[PDB]
DNA sequence: ATGCGGCCGCAT
DNA sequence: ATGCGGCCGCAT
């Protein structure tokens, strides 16, 4: 899908070289500082077929805070060079990376494909991984030790599953009722996904 | 974490927010952290040490309310602690 | 009330605080004079210390290490500690997702080692290493 | 084309190829596991001057690693650099003229990989060897 | 005191060949000939794609001494150069 | 002083001078091992009737066609001086009003031109002050004594570089010759005596 | 996050 | 020598 903030949703379409489609979405969260940022990157090709656009969008998840830049790339191919440069500069991984390694201080890529999901649908893989992370969080709350581990798992979960916390610092997942609520939320997401 | 920053200008490119005139490098400057409407993160609005007090902000105990206060030179710390009371001149 | 013996201790402590501050600033200015940025990077690298981003931070960390000793690696994450107004905060990465939150006022550190190249400037410091540890605000 | 002369010649060219592709394997492994600033740290740690240019940086790093950290010059106290056929001095014997020192057996201490890159040092499999620089035997 | 021919892997793709006038790609093999610069006191290299260099009429007998930085290349590349030198 | 003709403003403008220093310097740099032998003229011209300012750079090989120039019309009446001083200190390593003309390694050296057929050809860059010629004569003295010593060819190289810097020569595209030969030192000493006689002739 | 100016290696 | 593009610290 073409992002509407570019204005070319009609005049153009999303590009795809092979199996990879040039339309990635990354997120980055840090509860200690309150950071919770989203980054959309798209490479759009005209329906005519030979004008090319690099569309960057960034900001705070589910909030007005953010911005975007639409750079009309002159060359039909250097647009891809710029796309890959930005991807590897933001996430620390190559574009066609077999493995989505997480690099410190850098973003993490989300697998996409109305308000409960601020950034859109989610693949069953991400939701399965989030459910397993919630499993680990529940077991660690039963252990009742290492709040730093709770912080780590909370960051991972809030990265895989975006939430609209506004301008408020995301809450830690030390409480058991919170883990149960988020597990019920993930079950709702799973039912909504299987409905499709 | 704090709400107020103070430091010697790491470059003269920054411009004051009241008089809109460029700040000189290695000069004392005070900033207030505000949400950046363009990205997720706080950003400092900078001010000449003289202009900062004319915008209506007042600080009670600079030694804890301001960031990097302990990093300044001593007589500058005392100048800040003095201007905190009253203002300006 | 009490403001004769207690107040005396308070004044003495603030005097020592001023002493340490203007001492470190004299050191910073002398380094600004007799050395270039790359020489300070050499200095930091020699003491196993990480090289920061920014001239100000570079010479600040150099002065810190010189006066109080070369900060050793972190306890858990093996990162690097940095002074931050009130205490030494760790700037390492305990994991690819979260920052390390270590924080102390008495970090582990070996004695600083000025390379012999700047012996010509080392005597410009008059040694004066002193057994003084970092003095923090009340 | 004597057989004794020719056997020795082939042996020497074999050793030459060995050294070349060895140093190139090392250079590529460094290109992989390290950044430019890490290599500058490495050079600074061994008292070596930091050149201008990524290629030159990793070249000098590989040189120092395989054969040892080149010591300062004999007269001018500058820094020596490999130059295809031998080590040329790049110091300044005076403010007007370049130092012209030139040798094939410079003085050098043993290289010292910092422990930070021990994770990559084992990637070199040690294999330091007592091998000195092999030069072309043309003239 | 210096040679007449240089060879190296492109330290950047900004340089452009002198025959085809098409940009040289970075980290690719390229050969240059040193010539006097009519704009300042000093020699400057005219660069060439390794394939174009031989079509300009220059021929080298013994590359191992006639060319600069020959020993710095990769071995199979040294042998490719030594082979193309002939014919 | 004099306006360089390659700028084309010799009529429309004049050479500037702030105080005792005149903004019209000439530097040279020589290295016999590599054959380097370069000249660099730097002038700051002010319009003869107005407030237009020009920064004129010229550089190249001594007494040869190899070289070039750039005439940059500076907009500000004063930033031209900032640019002039920046270029001077970037090329020679010394400040503009330096009490001492220190020689920095790999950098140029400033020559003292006599602002105010032999001169047309024998001196490629123009007249020379008696100070430079005295220093060159002393360097030739040292070269003669070192040739009598017959040792340290690196010292001969150093003195040769210093001399060829202080006294420009039109060697074309050829590497300047070392001053190891005694007859060469005698010839250059006779040349310097000729220069001294030509200078004293001017009264 | 990006914009932008100073800086430095590589071309010419 | 300068021109120019990539890079990185400092502003916003
Ligand atoms: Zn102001
Ligand atoms: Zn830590
Ligand atoms: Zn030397
Ligand atoms: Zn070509």
């Amino acid at each position: 899908a073409v992002d509407p903030d570019s204005g070319l949703e009609h005049s153009a379409h999303v590009l795809e070289k092979g199996g990879k489609v040039f339309s990635a979405t990354l997120g980055l969260v840090d509860i200690v500082k309150g950071t919770n940022s989203y980054y959309k990157l798209q490479l759009l090709e005209d329906d005519k077929e030979n004008r090319y656009w690099i569309f960057r969008s960034w900001g705070r998840v589910g909030t007005v805070i953010g911005s975007n830049k639409l750079e009309q790339m002159p060359s039909k191919e250097d647009a891809i060079e710029h796309f890959m440069k930005l991807y590897e500069e933001k996430t620390g991984n190559a574009w066609h990376s077999k493995n989505f390694t997480k690099y410190p201080k850098k973003f993490y890529p989300l697998e996409i494909d109305l308000q409960k999901m601020p950034l859109g649908k989610l693949s069953k893989r991400q939701i399965q991984a989030a459910y397993s992370i919630l499993s680990e969080v529940q077991q660690a709350v039963s252990q009742g030790s290492s709040d730093s581990q709770i912080l780590d798992l909370s960051n991972r979960f809030y990265t895989l599953i975006p939430h609209d916390f506004g301008m408020k610092k995301p809450p830690l997942l030390n409480n058991a009722d919170s883990v149960q609520a988020k597990a019920e939320m993930l079950d709702n997401l799973l039912d909504i996904e299987v409905a499709y | 974490d704090k709400l107020y920053r103070v430091e010697y200008a790491k470059s003269g490119r920054a411009s004051c927010k009241k008089c809109s005139e460029s700040i000189p490098k290695d000069s004392l400057r005070m900033a207030i952290m505000v949400q950046s409407p363009m990205f997720d993160g706080k950003v400092p609005h900078w001010y000449h040490f003289s202009c900062f007090w004319k915008v209506g902000h007042s600080i009670r105990h600079p030694d804890v309310e301001v960031d990097g206060f302990s990093e300044l030179r001593w007589d500058d710390q005392q100048k800040v602690k003095k201007t905190a009371e009253a203002g300006g001149v | 009330k009490k403001s004769k013996k207690e107040k005396d201790k308070d004044s003495k402590l603030e005097k020592a605080l001023k002493a340490q501050n203007d001492l470190i600033w004299n050191i910073k200015d002398e380094l600004k004079k007799v050395c270039s940025t790359n020489d300070l990077k050499e200095l930091l690298i020699f003491n196993k210390q990480q090289v920061p981003s920014g001239e100000s931070a570079i010479l600040d960390r150099v002065a810190d290490g010189m006066v109080f000793g070369a900060l050793l690696p972190c306890e858990e994450c093996s990162g690097q500690l940095v002074f931050k107004s009130d205490a030494y905060y760790c700037t390492g990465d305990v994991t690819a997702w979260t920052k390390c939150m270590v924080k102390t006022q008495t970090p582990n550190r070996k004695e600083w080692v000025t390379p012999k190249e700047f012996r010509e400037i080392s005597y410009l410091k008059k040694l004066k290493v002193k057994k003084q540890d970092r003095i923090f605000p009340p």
